[PDB]
């Protein structure tokens, strides 16, 4: 009830796009503004800094590239001020077939310091012709029998991907290495057996390096029968650690798979050790089998797993994100046909865990899962993570989803549906923690589509019983806007009147030109009428979309005062809590 | 029964202080070293105090209606409102001949719908031959849609761009998001000729774009040349929708904005604005008087369903797998829609509130309801709709328009306040306050002039 309009201040560049202020974040050192393209234009993320008033676009130092999506989706860890940052444009082509996916940053500092980059939930391209190359140990560890099983996993797989445009190779390798057949010899037989009948046990050491890079030169020829225009895939098959050291960067093009088997990849410190040789992420390319028996099990994810139905070639990872506590989650509604669901990233972003709906039917489709997702975290229960699919049966739902516990899996814990058909329940949520107690006991659910009676939009308050979220109260912004879209953004804002408890803005961006509901935090919950409505008009005469979006964690100058920033059509707008 | 006074001193301001509150009009009926604020309080105070019922000055809410071809009736009401008490007044639906008919046929060209698009261009006689056995002089329409031509909605592959279909097919065009064929029309040759040159399309993900297709009907009435009758719109589909929030998988931000983009009769700006919200399209289509029918397949119809509680004048049925069944779903779609009556209000102001009596002919009634709502209405067979306005203050001159949802005709409705005694004349009482002062209300208003209160 306390922000000062009257004294309101606008930032914006001198060639702002129309999405500029699409996304806003305050963050240590200034305030972070996405601002994605419009039309031919690419996205970017822009600087702002209060002192100067003025907002500058930043220049990423490792990225190949950036879409129009850029600035799209911005997230930031309260507990150590980390950035995260996601481009869900990546787009390319597979045949005549287009894959869509997304390309995120991590800034452990700031958008000016060390970043790190990933492709969460990025399936390589794989054309309809593929020449192969099984790349199989034979070092002194192997038993006969075991030996044999690597062979008859290598006849298997041809077996079951012969009358395809497969072609095959296969080198033994130990301290040396040696083509048992080249493309060409597969050409003039399709015979696995026949292809193997010489193959003698080399039993000497396990030299991976200098193997993979004899596959790059001497193996992918193309007067030994490989073909220029097919994808180069190369299947290791390893039973122990490379007894040699150096790089693979010859063998870069060629997608690898690696499958470590047995007793010598017991601990996960050396099953890391075989990442360095396989495509990324490890999660995909890195197999591990305990036993030697677990090959004849493989066929399914190494012959099954190398268009009318699509896995995660149309993911839009990245297209939604959060990150709290070190933990990094992104959004990918494309996932599944449409279905959805989020990637646990690991947080150097190299490698990732796909979650979705369970089981897979034909309702969830087109649903868009991952279209929000919201980190519930608490300290002494179990710790959540709310995700919506605003598009489910065309009225949308959320997800809750429980973090893994001791050395169990992600666990789904409740489902709450939407009743109005696109109304988008579920396009916006969030957390609140009102007493700042480290447990996170209401979920805010958006509904900013909702029609009837007189308002658009419908903030609903969900909070957390022994059996899961119950609903207690709504949010309740004004009439007269039935298209006005409250709760297009929703957002915490810790304390800005001094009681103690954390409050709450509400952006209803298409109530005329925008309007922000700010609802204060209670003894037991949210209040649900608004202590203060602050129009856009108000602030600037000619502005539109005001309260597309919000975050105001923060006092930007270290005045005592805390700070809201609002973002608008071009216009970033910071607000003031003032006595 | 309650009458909190606050500041008194006149008629007018008694009435404003509050519901409850009446004036005694009686001269010579304050004591000396009583203020003239004991004129006002309740009925049975006042006559505690002396006062006769003939004197106590109590405005009533009121409505007149001044009536003058009977499917509305009456067409202008005046309400004099007294704060807190409700004037009740009836609205008489009289269901008439059927007007002519404005179909507009807009159909999905999805590689799904190539034997309904066998059918449907064969079908341009039918159609006409149906609306003329309606009601008569109907007129046909055509209009195709697929979805925005950005990833990931469609494959932007330069290939598949140019065939989207499988590509075995090969009488097939490029995807798009509205095409306008055929201005409505009463030669089915035309249909014939212009929609046989229709070509099956494709895209990539499942639901369409169909609403923006739909919008641009609405907004557009010149390009599709609606007469001012009886407007259908036919969703022939056998896929679901996007709607608004889906065009941020394609990076469009930017929201419908409800206006007219047709450039040679495309929605060519059609991947500059996202998809309509289903209300943005509820409010479009009942400005323009356009009522769809969501022609959809079995597995869908439960889906567009629930579009009905959103879009009041609208209807669903259950579509062939080659659309060979559209005629008697137009048939069955139009009965559903012409035997279901809704009387509503535009937008009111924070200080009227209307509720609807329903009384219908199909033995339902229904009382103190936000909307006036019958089925199984028939031709010539009258309802009645008891309508009930409230103000919570005494208001400024005001007027709202209430309609039967789907035609033009309207009952304008006139709001005046009623804060106003009407006292009595002065006659018989002349020689008045021994001065100049005028009366009002029994209590003397002196000119200005000395003033006080005997005068
Ligand atoms: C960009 O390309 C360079 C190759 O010069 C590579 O080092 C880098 O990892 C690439 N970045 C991404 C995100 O793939
Ligand atoms: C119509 O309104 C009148 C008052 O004008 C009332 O007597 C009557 O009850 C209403 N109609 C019906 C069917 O009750
Ligand atoms: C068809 O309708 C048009 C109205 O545009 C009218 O000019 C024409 O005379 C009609 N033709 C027939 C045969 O009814
Ligand atoms: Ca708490
Ligand atoms: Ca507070
Ligand atoms: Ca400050
Ligand atoms: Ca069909
Ligand atoms: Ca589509
Ligand atoms: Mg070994």
């Amino acid at each position: 009830y306390n922000l000062d309009v009257r004294g309101a201040r606008s930032f914006s560049p001198p060639r702002a796009g129309r999405h500029f202020g699409y996304r806003v974040l305050q963050v240590g050192n200034g305030v972070i503004v996405g601002a994605p393209g419009e039309g031919n234009s690419t996205g970017s993320l822009y600087q702002c800094q209060s002192g100067t008033g003025h907002c500058l676009p930043v220049t990423l130092r490792g990225s190949n590239y950036t879409s129009k999506y850029l600035g799209m989706t911005l997230a930031t860890d309260p507990t150590d001020g980390s950035i995260l940052a996601c481009d869900p444009g990546l787009s390319r082509t597979c045949d005549q077939n287009t894959y869509l996916s997304g390309l995120c940053y991590l800034f452990r500092q700031n958008l000016q310091g060390p970043m790190l980059q990933g492709r969460p939930g990025f399936q390589e391209c794989i054309k309809g012709n593929v020449d192969l190359v099984f790349l199989f140990d034979g070092s002194m560890s192997l038993q006969p029998d075991e030996f044999q099983k690597i062979l008859d996993f290598m006849k298997d797989v041809m077996k079951k991907l012969s009358n395809t445009s497969y072609q095959f190779a296969a080198v033994q390798f130990s301290t040396s290495y040696k083509t048992e057949f080249d493309f060409s010899d597969y050409v003039k037989w399709k015979d696995p057996d026949a292809l193997l009948k010489h193959v003698k046990h080399m039993l000497l050491l396990t030299n991976t390096f200098g193997a993979i890079n004899y596959v790059a030169t001497e193996v992918f020829r193309e007067e030994l029968g490989a073909r220029p225009d097919a994808t180069k895939v190369l299947i290791i098959i390893t039973d122990g650690e490379a007894t040699d050291s150096g790089n693979i960067d010859a063998a870069k093009d060629i997608i690898r798979y690696i499958i470590g088997i047995g007793k010598h990849f017991q601990t996960k410190e050396s099953q890391e050790t075989l990442h360095k040789f396989a495509s990324k992420p490890a999660s995909e390319f890195v197999k591990i089998l305990d036993t030697f028996e677990k090959l004849k099990d493989l066929f399914t994810e190494l012959q099954k797993k190398i268009l009318t139905s699509f896995n995660m070639e149309l993911s839009s990872s990245g297209i939604s994100a959060d990150l709290s506590r070190g933990h990094a989650v992104v959004g990918a509604v494309g996932a599944k046909d449409w279905a959805g669901g989020f990637l646990d990233l690991k947080a150097d972003l190299q490698d990732d865990t796909f979650i979705g709906n369970e089981p897979l039917t034909p309702e969830v489709r087109a649903g868009y899962l991952g279209y929000t997702v919201t980190w519930l975290p608490s300290r002494q229960k179990t710790s959540l993570l709310a995700s919506g699919a605003p598009r489910y049966q065309h009225m949308g739902r959320v997800l809750l989803f429980q973090e893994p516990q001791g050395g169990g899996h992600w666990s789904q814990v409740q489902t709450i549906h939407g009743t109005q058909i696109g109304s988008y329940f579920g396009g916006e949520l969030c957390g609140v923690d009102v007493d700042q107690d480290g447990e996170t006991e209401l979920l805010l659910i958006g509904a900013p589509l909702f029609y009837g009676e007189q308002r658009g939009g419908r903030v609903f308050i969900y909070q957390r019983r022994q059996l899961g979220f119950e609903e207690v109260s709504e949010l309740q912004g004004d009439p007269g806007y039935p298209l006005g879209r409250f709760g297009e953004a929703i957002t915490a804002l810790t304390d800005i009147n001094g009681d103690g408890l954390v409050d709450v803005a509400v952006g209803a961006p298409l109530e005329e030109q925008g309007a922000v509901y700010i609802f204060n935090g209670r003894h037991g919950g949210l209040s649900p009428q608004p202590s203060q409505r602050i129009e856009g008009t108000q602030v600037l005469s000619g502005i539109q979309w005001f309260g597309r979006s919000i975050h105001g964690v923060k006092d930007l100058e270290g005045d005592g005062l805390a700070d809201v920033a609002v973002g608008a059509e071009s216009q970033m707008i910071v607000l003031s809590s003032r006595p | 029964q309650e009458c909190t006074k606050f500041k008194v001193s006149s008629c007018r301001e008694c009435i404003e202080s509050g519901p409850g509150c009446t004036w005694c009009q009686k001269l010579n009926f304050t004591g000396p070293g009583d203020p003239d604020s004991i004129r006002c309080d309740t009925r049975p105070q006042l006559l505690m105090r002396g006062c006769a019922a003939d004197d106590i000055m109590d405005p009533t809410s009121l409505a007149e209606t001044q009536e003058d071809q009977k499917q509305l009736s009456p067409q202008k009401v005046t309400l004099y409102l007294r704060p807190g008490q409700a004037a009740a007044f009836n609205v008489t639906f009289r269901r008439a001949k059927g007007y002519p008919i404005d179909l507009y046929y807009l159909m999905d060209l999805s590689y799904s719908m190539l034997d309904d698009l066998r059918n449907v261009k064969k079908l341009g006689g039918d159609l006409l031959r149906a609306l003329n056995e309606i009601t008569e002089s109907g007129r046909i329409g055509f209009g195709s849609f697929v979805d925005k031509t950005v990833l990931p909605f469609v494959n932007t592959h330069p290939d598949k761009l140019r065939n989207p279909c499988p590509n075995k097919e090969k009488e097939c065009q490029p995807p798009f998001a509205f095409r306008h064929v055929l201005k409505l029309t009463n030669n089915s040759n035309q249909f014939q000729t212009e929609v046989g040159k229709q070509l099956i399309s494709g895209n990539l993900d499942a639901p369409e774009g169909g609403l923006d297709a739909m919008m641009q009907v609405a907004a557009c009435p010149e390009e599709i040349g609606w007469r001012k009758v009886t407007r259908l719109l036919v969703f022939a589909t056998d896929d679901g929708f996007h709607f608004a929030g889906d065009g941020k998988l394609g990076a469009i931000l930017t929201p419908n904005d409800g206006r007219c983009h047709l450039e040679d009769n495309l929605y060519k700006r059609s991947n500059e604005f996202d998809y309509p919200s289903v209300g943005q399209l509820a409010h479009k289509l009942a400005e323009n008087n356009i009522q769809p029918i969501f022609a959809v397949t079995s597995r869908m119809v439960k889906t567009y369903e629930k579009l009905t509680e959103i879009i009041p004048k609208s209807a669903v049925g259950e579509l062939s797998e080659d659309s060979s069944n559209v005629v008697q779903l137009i048939k069955n779609a139009y009965n559903k829609l012409s035997s279901r009556v809704f009387l509503d209000h535009n937008a009111l102001p924070d200080t009227l509130k209307v509720t609807y009596d329903s009384f219908c002919s199909n033995g339902v009634t229904h009382r103190n309801q936000p909307r006036g709502d019958c089925d199984g209405v028939q031709i010539n067979v009258p309802i009645t709709f008891q309508v009930k306005v409230t103000a919570t203050e005494c208001i400024q001159e005001q007027s709202f328009v209430i309609r039967a949802l789907g035609f033009t005709d309207i009952v304008t409705v006139q709001v005046l306040p009623q804060c106003e005694c009407r006292c009595r004349d002065q006659s018989r009482d002349r020689s008045l306050c021994h001065g100049k002062g005028f009366l009002e209300c029994g209590i003397c208003r002196c000119d200005t002039g000395y003033i006080g209160k005997n005068c």
